[PDB]
């Protein structure tokens, strides 16, 4: 990145840490620093089954590492053709550099265009803590009928599920139960359409085709609803 | 939209 | 030459700011 990029972050972690001063003169210009091996980006025999390329796949998302520094390395913007989102996640295994929840989707997207078999659809989350609103998004996927996800998260429980789950109900309820552990509420769910296999498709993501007021709607509808989402995405 | 990055 | 003298500054760059970047991920995940 640019020099005056890289001060920025710098800056910001002046602010955000304690003696954020003292962790920039520590590293900054350091010669003894550990050299971060590039992650191998995963490929797979035709003989391997579905989930476990998936374990492949968020494997290699977690080597990444989420990204606590403060500054997002990849500008993702939400209504770029699928094509140019592909470009970017190509980059980011190039580069090899920390991400956060949004880029860990664009990601797992990128990585799994190779399984026709396994359909992808994200889902963000808009949860409540401490009187202040939080947005968080993974990408679920479906194969052979059950749901699972990949993402990355500050939180083991909030990112990877095993393609498991009976019912997308039951993968958002999960979710829903993982956030009540660390005492957020599940306010919304945002759920897209399947994701185009096709790397140079010029079509967009669907971000929304569902957004679900979990409040509103209580119990039961929270869960027809989901069960309408997941028909909906069949045909 | 609202909210920070979880 | 002067494209390969480019493209090895530009590696370096990279390769070093990388470095610092995990470094300091470390402190700021451990914080």
């Amino acid at each position: 990145m640019d020099e005056a990029t890289w001060e920025r972050m710098w800056k910001h972690v002046a602010k955000i840490h304690p003696d954020g001063e003292k962790v920039a003169q520590r590293i900054r210009g350091a010669t003894d620093l550990p050299k971060i091996p590039i992650p191998s980006v995963p490929t797979f025999q035709p003989s391997t089954p579905v989930p476990e390329r998936l374990e492949a796949v968020q494997r290699y998302i977690r080597e990444l590492q989420y990204n606590h520094t403060g500054t997002q390395f990849f500008e993702i913007k939400k209504s770029r053709p699928l094509t140019g989102l592909m470009d970017l996640a190509k980059e980011m295994t190039k580069e090899a550099l920390p991400i956060k929840s949004l880029e860990a989707v664009i990601l797992g997207i990128y990585l799994t265009n190779s399984m026709p078999t396994l359909e992808r659809f994200p889902i963000s989350f808009k949860t409540y803590f401490s009187g202040n609103y939080f947005r968080h998004i993974v990408l679920g996927v479906n194969f052979a009928g059950r749901y699972g996800a990949l993402g990355m998260s500050r939180r083991e429980d909030l990112m990877y599920k095993p393609p498991a789950f009976r019912t997308l109900s039951e993968l958002v309820l999960d979710f829903e139960a993982a956030y009540g552990r660390c005492w957020h509420v599940l306010k919304k769910v945002k759920l897209g359409q399947s994701v185009s296999h096709d790397p140079h498709s010029v079509e967009q993501i669907e971000w929304k085709h569902s957004v679900l007021d979990v409040e509103r709607l209580g119990r039961d509808d929270f869960r027809k609803e989901l069960e309408r989402h997941a028909r909906d995405m069949r045909l | 939209e609202e909210g920070e990055e979880y | 030459v002067e494209k390969a003298k480019q493209k090895s500054a530009q590696q370096e760059l990279k390769q070093r700011q990388r470095a610092e970047i995990y470094a300091l991920n470390r402190v700021m995940t451990e914080l």
